[PDB]
């Protein structure tokens, strides 16, 4: 991806592996702010995760 | 005891790291199958407020 | 501004909301003394023996 | 059996974009899945080592070949569940297929 | 608009919101943030590329 | 606020399922009933 909501363009390289790989490592970058964002914005579910 | 402290703090060649000591610590080999390992522990117990 | 959805406490910045998450509403420190595979058996054994709670000093 | 060769259990597999580069040593010797100073207790993987350090090992390669810019060091810092728990799900998964 | 979710400023642009982190927080280790880290790497990469010449300079 | 978080596979597979095969590979050896007998 160019840009990511919250994050700044260009900071993924193109070696970035395909498949599961891709998006676990896309989301563990992008874990801290999808976690705060998600709390101002929406309601907590309903039991833990 | 504040103004003293401080004017102690601002004059002086010591320096304190804190890393120096957790580096002698972990670097101690350890077997992973016991239950208890006194490393964790006594880390966890001087890490507060570090 | 930024709040959270436990303590619902508000934060100036998004940074200082996320800290907070990670520290306050997190897993508590005595987890960590212990494996899992007895750590679940000791809160077997407690919640086993809740009957014996101590009364407060008002119903006696 | 070779790091590559059991992580593929899994389907963890190499990008093809990365059989240009010398990967091998970065993945053996410069991938921590448990560095003694940094990770937390809760994450380590005690005796299932033998199966799971591979696997820890190709997850952060590949966050770290994600990132732009030099090459770092990969680390594992920590697991929300203990590690024990992970192993345990895979185990499942593993019989489940 | 955007925010520095540090500092809580606004911009108008993503440019100027890059500039602001590469420029203010070249030194912060907020997890929200990457660029001033991989910045940070650079500055190391650079480092260790001093280290190479010099024990092996170049002659004319 | 939690409900299933602690829940995981609690002993030995290996063990359970060499009992478990050893337990019905012998349930032929078990008892008669009175009513039978
Ligand atoms: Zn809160
Ligand atoms: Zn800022």
């Amino acid at each position: 991806p160019i840009l990511l909501p919250g994050q700044t363009p260009f900071i993924h390289s193109c070696y970035m592996p395909p498949g599961d790989q891709g998006m676990f490592s896309i989301l563990n970058g992008w874990r801290d702010w999808l976690i705060s964002h998600a709390s101002t914005t929406l309601p907590p579910l309903r039991h833990n995760h | 005891v504040e103004a003293l402290s401080t004017l102690l703090r601002s004059v002086t060649p010591l320096v304190l790291d804190p890393t120096v000591l957790t580096n002698a610590i972990t670097t101690i080999s350890e077997s992973t199958t016991q239950t208890i390992s006194p490393i964790s522990e006594i880390l966890r117990l001087l890490q507060p407020m570090g | 501004s930024y709040v959270c959805n436990v303590c619902n406490a508000r934060f100036s910045t998004m940074s200082a909301l996320s800290e907070h998450l990670r520290s306050d509403h997190r897993d508590d420190a005595s987890t960590l003394l212990a494996t899992p595979m007895i750590n679940n058996a000791i809160r077997s054994f407690l919640t086993a023996w809740d009957g014996i709670r101590i009364l407060s000093p008002d119903v006696s | 059996a070779q790091l590559v060769q059991i992580a593929r259990v899994v389907h963890l597999s190499i990008p093809s974009s990365w059989m240009t580069l010398n990967t091998g040593p970065y993945i053996h010797h410069h991938a921590y899945d448990f560095k003694p100073g940094i990770t937390q207790p809760s994450a380590k993987s005690r005796d299932k080592s033998i199966w799971m350090s591979p696997i820890l090992k190709l997850l952060c390669t590949s966050y770290a070949m994600t990132v732009a810019g030099p090459v770092r060091t990969s680390i594992v810092t920590e697991i929300d569940g203990s590690a024990a728990a992970l192993s345990g799900n895979l185990r499942v998964w593993m019989r489940d297929v």
